[PDB]
């Protein structure tokens, strides 16, 4: 007969929520991939790209582009990603050029024109240009001839002719300030969940609060440095971090060969969130509540006590501190006992340990030298 | 997952710690609980003069004594919890009633036996014959030593509500468990040699096979820090217990009798004590004799009228 | 010439609200009764940090260069009529420079103070615009400074210029302060723990009160 | 009381014991495995990982079996002080001899501790009186020299 604490339960979180602020100040792509033109093969003109989002999610869903192709990089994880800074070369040249914007290579570009770093991880791509960088006098801007090296003549390139000769308005960008765009999700009340703010991971019961930060905070700190409250970057709004509900999940029973029945007791926790009792100790469960008072069989808590009894159930019950007796006291009455009793009453006491000792090399290295 | 390879570390602590938990119900009762029976006062206080009103329950309120609210306004969740005593403080105030409703009503026989009614000046001409003080020495004095004793407690209100350093041993408790309570939440902030203490940020930044000897060091510092609070809990707790003991032993002869012991009651010849609860403790009013102006006199060790030598009997 | 830093230049440490908290830190702060070097109105180091409080009842001081060479080989931090610009950018100044009568940014009976601090490579102002009038220099009350602005950069700032009726201007060391956050969530208080050995017992129990 | 002692004592021993099956996060709990699957350079870390483990066990056991000693010693003094007081005497200490006025106690060995017998006076059938603090006689008062 007794309580046991078999176990301690957790409220599993229920969503994962990432918040961050509203996506402003992307890298100006449209100025380069949207150019109404490009350098020279043999002159390719470099534009930096960096402190901005640079939204690679679009160029990587993008078909415009013949291959938005990485040297050393994903193209769909390029949007989590950021370079330490990032410089946008563009050039126009004949489609026959096209397999030279890579790493590794040779011909009038890739080694004497427009050349790349052996090392160079950047991203390159073309539009077809018959359409739009090609011309049926010749389109003669498309001049050609170290690393990046912006004696040479015009590419033959026609809009009418084939892929070869027909232009490409190229470009690449390489790999701090190159930094993609932070994806944002809906947010949760009342709920137990996963969050992640600004840089801010954690679980718990966020709630909309009444405490005033300055313009400038974002997280609120309690005593002990527990992190306790945060602030949305979208709508400046302030919540507290209440932590998910847990606590021991004690077992109460009376002897197993009294009876199998057994009541359980969730410390801590209002019984929403697990017959049902709440008390001041937790919620309590598979006992009953009784306006009866007994000498406390098993402890609860928070007076409470409870009990096997009338067919048969476990009962809970306020504890009595035994009966109680006014005193028939006055200012001239006396009560004298006429008659005794004596109780031999039992005390006992422990007086030794078992007296132990421990070879603690035979404990630590027992039978091993290269241990000892 | 790396925390199972280490063994029982994780259920002797939720053990050791029990062990206090249900130690701490133990020891209020071994104080509080030394009465079979919630003895109730009668409605009159005719206490031959004598005014408990300060140190009885009111009815009006918790059910407390004046004397016992003074001291409830004087003392001051990432994965620690606080289980409720199994008494509440409006039950201790039921029994350090029925304590004190039997020393008032019944002196010292509620202790021995059932509780026996006697007059309260009554009573207290034996605590007087208990000190060696013939108790015609009580009555021809009772309207003043109902008097001195009502002044006296009315110095208690003034020592308990006027000074702030009052209860020192209770609020160094109370200090003593937030501050091991607060050092503990600290240490989880500790890198102990870990790239991090944000044990989300480890698994995070490296690969798992990295991670674990990150997250190893942790571990290793966290879980000492928990045996370091655990072994100071346990020793705080054995000395928690040696008080407890010793108020128990206190409540056992000095609120259910009268000790003989010479300033263990407090200084002074004890005469009684009444019992008041506090936050985490106890309080007592311990009621001492206290002799206070003497006159020097010739003495003689014996006398002698016709070659007889004569001693006194009983002076 | 020289003059008392007498309770100035504590700075909200980081982005953090707390509240009725007596939360102590270690940083780059203004040491407490320092001697500031004030200029009535010249080239200063960036020895780690710059406390500065120029009081102007027209705001004449508008430009610093903060930089290595403070030319053509580097921030222009600029305010002007109702902006304020800053870029790094290889660039110049005369033999006496004055102001006619790659960022971009936009915003006596006053004093504009300032703390400019470089750290992990980020560089970050701070400031307050104190209500209240005094002519001899920065007063013995009380205030902490907001934050303003960051960049990363990458350059090791050496020292910097001001341009345009005084200026101040006190080293930060790195020390411990103790801070006295309010329930309003705003620091009320300070103590710096190496001033005299009350500090020094302040900073171990916490409290601004001692026994 | 004694039967928790001796629980006390097989629980200690027991997860003592248990610990030596314990990792600690070496490559395996049997110490000779270490020794003859690894060589001595790369075992050496392994072994000094459960080394650690179990030298920390060792030092949470003793110190468990010194703040239990020092329970068992603060029982055996108070055992002591009732053998001296309650069996060699009788003590005037209300309470410290089981419930009642106290006669006489008898001391009893046990497998680790001892047992007091304390034969105890109680009071039992009560009469409730008129009574009176004094009495007069010729005007002078009279009190009770003993009752």
């Amino acid at each position: 007969k007794g309580i046991y604490q078999t176990s301690n339960f957790r409220v599993q979180p229920t969503e994962s929520i990432v918040r961050f602020p509203n996506i402003t100040n992307l890298c100006p792509f449209g100025e380069v991939f949207n150019a109404t033109r490009f350098a020279s093969v043999y002159a390719w003109n470099r534009k930096r790209i960096s402190n901005c989002v640079a939204d690679y999610s679009v160029l990587y869903n993008s078909a415009s582009f013949s291959t938005f192709k990485c040297y050393g990089v994903s193209p769909t994880k390029l949007n989590d990603l950021c370079f330490t800074n990032v410089y946008a070369d563009s050039f126009v040249i004949r489609g026959d050029e096209v397999r030279q914007i890579a790493p590794g290579q040779t011909g009038k570009i890739a080694d004497y024109n427009y050349k790349l770093p052996d090392d160079f991880t950047g991203c390159v791509i073309a539009w077809n240009s018959n359409n739009l960088d090609s011309k049926v006098g010749g389109n003669y801007n498309y001049l050609y001839r170290k690393p990046f090296e912006r004696p040479l003549q015009s590419y033959g390139f026609q809009p009418t002719n084939g892929v070869g000769y027909q232009p490409y308005r190229v470009v690449v960008l390489s790999f701090a300030t190159v930094c993609g765009p932070k994806k944002s999700t809906n947010l949760v009340k009342n709920k137990c969940v996963n969050f992640n703010f600004n840089g801010l991971t954690g679980t718990g019961v966020l709630t909309e609060s009444n405490k005033k930060f300055l313009p400038f905070q974002q997280f609120g700190r309690d005593i002990l440095d527990i992190t306790d409250a945060v602030r949305d970057p979208q709508t400046l709004e302030i919540l507290d971090i209440t932590p998910c509900s847990f606590g021991g999940v004690s077992v109460i029973t009376p002897g197993t060969n009294t009876s199998n029945q057994v009541a359980v007791l969730y410390q801590d926790v209002n019984c929403t969130e697990v017959n049902v009792f709440q008390t001041r100790a937790g919620c309590l469960i598979g006992a009953e509540h009784v306006n009866n008072s007994y000498e406390c069989d098993i402890p609860i808590g928070a007076g409470i006590c409870a009990s096997y009894q009338t067919s048969q159930s476990i009962i809970a019950y306020t504890m009595s501190l035994g009966a109680e007796n006014s005193v028939a006291y006055s200012n001239n009455s006396i009560a004298i006992p006429t008659n005794f009793t004596i109780s031999v009453t039992t005390e006992i006491l422990p007086v030794s340990m078992t007296k132990t000792s421990v070879d603690c090399t035979m404990y630590i290295c027992g039978d091993s030298t290269e241990c000892s | 997952n790396l925390l199972l390879q280490y063994g029982s570390f994780c259920t002797q602590l939720n053990r050791a710690l029990t062990g206090i938990a249900v130690e701490q119900d133990k020891n209020t009762q071994e104080v509080f609980a030394q009465v079979k029976q919630i003895y109730k006062t009668p409605p009159i206080k005719d206490f031959g003069g004598f005014n408990f009103s300060q140190i009885l329950p009111d009815p009006s309120k918790s059910k407390r004594s004046f004397i016992e609210d003074l001291l409830f306004n004087k003392v001051t969740y990432i994965g620690l919890t606080v289980l409720p005593p199994l008494l509440t403080d409006e039950m201790i105030a039921q029994y350090t009633s029925a304590l004190l409703a039997g020393t008032i009503t019944s002196g010292w026989t509620f202790g021995a036996g059932a509780a026996l009614q006697i007059p309260f000046a009554m009573q207290m001409a034996y605590r007087f014959n208990g000190i060696g003080v013939t108790q015609n020495v009580l009555y021809e004095n009772q309207k003043l030593i109902a008097n001195q004793f009502n002044s006296a407690i009315g110095k208690i209100q003034d020592s308990l509500s006027s000074t702030a350093s009052a209860l020192g041993k209770l609020q160094d408790v109370v200090n003593q468990n937030a501050q091991a309570l607060n050092t503990l939440v600290k240490q989880l902030s500790s890198n102990f040699g870990a790239i991090s203490s944000v044990l989300n940020d480890i698994l995070s930044r490296l690969d798992p096979p990295e991670a674990e000897v990150q997250i190893d060091r942790l571990i290793t510092g966290r879980l000492q820090s928990l045996q370091t609070y655990v072994t100071q809990q346990l020793i705080r707790a054995a000395e928690i217990r040696a008080s407890a003991n010793l108020a128990a032993t206190k409540m056992s002869e000095c609120v259910l009798g009268q000790s003989k012991r010479v300033d263990f009651c407090g200084k002074g010849y004890h005469l009684m004590s009444f019992p008041q609860s506090a936050p985490h403790g106890v309080v007592f009013l311990h009621v001492t004799y206290v002799p206070a102006q003497e006159k020097n006199f010739t003495t003689a060790p014996a006398i002698c009228h016709d070659g007889k030598a004569h001693f006194p009997r009983e002076g | 010439a020289y003059t008392n830093s007498f309770t100035r230049g504590v700075y909200y440490p980081d982005k953090v609200f707390r509240s009725s908290v007596l939360h102590s830190t270690q940083d780059l702060f203004l040491p407490f009764f320092s001697n500031v070097t004030w200029f009535h109105a010249p080239v200063l180091p960036f020895n780690d940090g710059v406390y500065f409080a120029s009081t102007e009842k027209s705001n004449i001081i508008r430009g610093w260069i903060f930089g290595t060479t403070l030319d053509s080989k580097s921030l222009l931090i600029v305010n002007n009529a109702t902006n304020v610009v800053i870029k790094v950018c290889e660039f110049q100044f005369c033999n006496d420079p004055f102001l006619g009568v790659t960022f971009e940014y936009v915003s006596f009976k006053n004093l504009r103070e300032f703390v400019f601090k470089n750290i992990d490579g980020y560089f970050k102002i701070y400031s307050k615009h104190t209500p209240i009038n005094l002519v001899r220099d920065l007063p013995q009350g009380f205030s902490a400074l907001e934050p303003l602005v960051d960049l990363p950069i990458g350059i090791n700032i050496t020292r910097f210029q001001t341009l345009l009726a005084a200026y101040y201007v006190g080293y930060l060391q790195p020390r411990t302060f103790l801070l006295k956050y309010n329930e309003n969530g705003t620091i009320t208080d300070a103590v710096d723990c190496a001033l005299d050995p009350l500090s020094e017992t302040k900073c171990t129990l916490k409290s601004f009160t001692v026994e």
